[PDB]
RNA sequence: AAGAGCAUAGCUGUUGGGACCCGAAAGAUGGUGAACCAUCUAGUAGCUGGUUC
RNA sequence: AUUGGAUAUGCCAUAUAAAGCGCUUUCGAAGAGUCGAGUUGUUUGCAGCUCUAAAUGGGUGGUAAAUUUCAUCUAA
RNA sequence: UUGACCUCAAAUCAGGUAGGACUACGCGCUGAACAAUAAGCGCAGGAAAAGAAAAUAACCAUGAUUCCCUCAGUAACGGUGAAGCGGGAAAAGCUCAAAUUUGAAAUCUGGCAACAUUUCUUUUGUUGUCCGAGUUGUAAUUUCAA
């Protein structure tokens, strides 16, 4: 596949094709909309890998956030606001400029028969899974409050236990 | 704020119908599934033995069962764990086959005998598995003689300085390959 | 008042089983059937036992 | 396992057995594709400024400076440490 | 140096919870109107008053 | 009155089939502005800011020693 | 002179969907004069959140998460205040991206005609056919336990 090379060249972030490509298409994102419908991700491997499926339901927009709470969530919860109809998968990173941070975001259509009808992704339809950057479930998200598997991750103490016998 | 326990006894009852709803609704097989004989990880507690959460893949490869085949007859399988010591690979195994041999397979698809499962199905019974498989502690060991080159053996002659050597043995490595 | 008032009281185990042996046996006193205030005037035999 | 509690032989003595390999510890182990698709990425996306500026410090022998700048650059002395062997490498190669 | 403690109940004292009851301006949060309102509040009370055969 | 799914039964099915496990003559891809470092705020965690990774690497600890072995796990 | 592909419009075009209320309990953000609290803002369910180790440990080793007892008012910090181990309640495992099928995009939405089925003339599909989506990648196989 064609995929390998693309994240070994994501990863070369000063790189001068990818700084060059960075501030062309910042360029242009600073000239759409501050969130606008891609017909197509920008990075194709990265969005893939975020579960993105070239299939209908699924659908990319893209976003930009004033640098100076994460740029990634804030990310997410306006383009939740915005599309509102949408179940938001995941996101990921684009570009910056000195003032901006670009983001692509992926959603899934939550009534979409084609998402209904792929055991992969029915998940998304069930009504627990709506508007999970609200809550703070997504992958961001529960990297943001903290939550783990470790050690290195309150009113279990407040309350007072009085059992039957004491 | 102040968690009462007035739920006390109605929370037991609760426990009790769940068991008794659940053990209902799959009556042939066993209410609690098989757990191996495992070892509590301290030197507070190593002595003891207790139920881990499954077999390790070297177990099921040993009693001559898959991975697939253990977890549809209700043989929980664990890959995190591994076991090193090979009594505690013997320990699990013929637990594993005293479970296969009192274990009765009703065959799939109108009782006919498919491999080597049954053809007895008349046999159903709902037991206890800590009865037919109740976990035993370690075998201590009664009435050994003799040892007495053990009664020369004067303890501290290993314990203090093995231990004196063992705190000094960093130390004394350093001054072997210092004036190497 | 709260509901967390102290309801529920322990007792030993072995004070409830040597309350109940002793009530048990107090029961076999005819004296004490009468003050406690059974009629048992006409009773065969303190303790009565029936046929299984 | 010398059947007591201590020494730098100490525990219960037992007869270990071998256990296997995992993939879990797989991970870090070169693929001659993945190794071919870095070669190629290397070749084709070139070097941020940093490292272009260490290596004719290599070049010139200014080897001292060079691996306390990159030191700074990535935090680490073995990143660092592995960042220059393998320019130097890249130096000896052209 | 030939172990005396453990558990439960009661009484009394003390410490903390609104803490024997009643009572000070104030402060915060969020509102309404062109100061007011509701919650935090049962506050700070080192005192005043009362405290039952 | 529906329904619980099992039991038996009847009829289609398609079934030129795929999968599990002895072996390997080997190959094993494994998630990046992410990890991390410094810095500012706030309750190690997170967040803004500048820099910015790697493949037996990376995280985490018992050890050592301030580095080391060893153990354990495989994040984004 | 025409046709593709791309970008963007427009429809009182066909089909869908979002708002609002409840908020005892869930999860967030913010946050006071106590308190990671009250108030404020956002968003769910019958439960939610968490969850199949980048976890423990230093042992003869443990083995997803949640809860109870214990650890323990201990470690740690300077009044605050855990966790590993042990016992118990409950137990259930897994799915993608990363390689190809190149002797066949084998995949999928929708329009139309039939066959059905219904908690149900109200539901849910199937078959055929057409069209579009899709090689900037839909299927099959594989997820490190391999």
């Amino acid at each position: 596949g064609a995929y390998k090379y693309l994240e070994e060249l994501a990863k070369k972030k000063q790189s001068d094709v990818n700084l060059f490509l960075s501030r062309v298409r910042a360029w242009e994102y600073r000239q759409m909309n501050v969130i606008h419908r891609a017909s197509r991700p920008s990075r194709p491997d990265k969005a893939r890998r975020l579960g993105y499926k070239a299939k209908q339901g699924y659908v990319i927009y893209r976003i930009r956030v004033r640098r100076g709470r994460s740029a990634r969530c804030t990310a997410e919860e306006r383009v939740g606001r915005y599309c509102s109809n949408l179940r938001v998968l995941n996101s990921y990173w684009v570009n910056q400029d000195a003032t901006y941070k670009f983001f692509e975001v992926i959603l899934v259509d939550p009534s979409h028969k084609a998402i209904r009808r792929d055991p992969r992704i029915n998940w998304i339809v069930n009504p627990v899974h709506k508007h999970r950057e609200s809550r703070g479930l997504t992958s961001i998200g529960k990297k943001s409050r903290g939550i783990g598997k470790g050690h290195r991750f309150w009113l279990r103490h407040n309350t007072l236990s009085l059992r039957r016998y004491r | 704020y102040v968690k009462t326990w007035f739920n006390q006894p109605g929370r037991k009852l609760r426990r009790r119908q769940a068991r008794q709803t659940k053990a209902a609704k799959i009556a042939p097989r066993p209410v609690e599934a098989i757990r191996p004989a495992v070892k509590p990880p301290t030197i507070r507690y190593n002595m003891k033995v207790r139920a881990g959460r499954g077999f390790t893949l070297e177990e099921l490869k040993a009693a001559g069962v898959s991975r697939r085949v253990a977890s549809t007859i209700g043989i929980p399988v664990d890959h995190r764990r591994r076991n090193r010591s090979e009594e505690s690979l013997q320990r699990n195994v013929e637990r594993i086959k005293v479970y296969l041999a009192h274990l009765i397979v009703f065959p799939r698809k109108a009782g006919q005998p498919k491999k080597g499962d049954a053809t007895d199905v008349s046999g159903a019974e709902q037991t206890d598995v800590a009865a037919v498989l109740p976990i035993t502690q370690e075998a201590v060991e009664e009435a050994k003689p003799i040892t007495e080159e053990a009664k020369n053996f004067n303890a501290f002659s290993t314990l203090s300085n093995e231990r004196a050597y063992a705190r000094y043995a960093g130390a004394r490595a350093a001054f072997q390959k210092k004036r190497a | 008042t709260k509901t967390w008032r102290k309801w529920h009281v322990k007792v030993n185990q072995n004070e409830k089983r040597y309350a109940i042996a002793s009530a048990v046996a107090a029961s076999g006193v005819p004296s004490l059937l009468l003050a406690r205030g059974h009629r048992i005037e006409e009773i065969p035999e303190v303790p009565l036992v029936v046929d299984d | 396992a010398p059947g007591l509690v201590v020494g730098l032989n100490k525990g219960k003595t037992l007869t270990k057995r071998q256990l296997p390999e995992r993939p879990s510890r797989r991970k870090g182990h070169l693929s001659k594709r993945t190794a071919f698709v870095r070669s190629i990425v290397r070749e084709v996306a070139g070097f941020a400024p940093y490292e272009r500026r260490v290596m004719e410090l290599i070049r010139n022998s200014q080897d001292k400076r060079a691996r306390k700048l990159a030191k700074k650059r990535l935090g680490t002395l073995k990143r660092a440490k592995g960042k220059i062997e393998e320019l130097t490498s890249v130096i000896q190669s052209s």
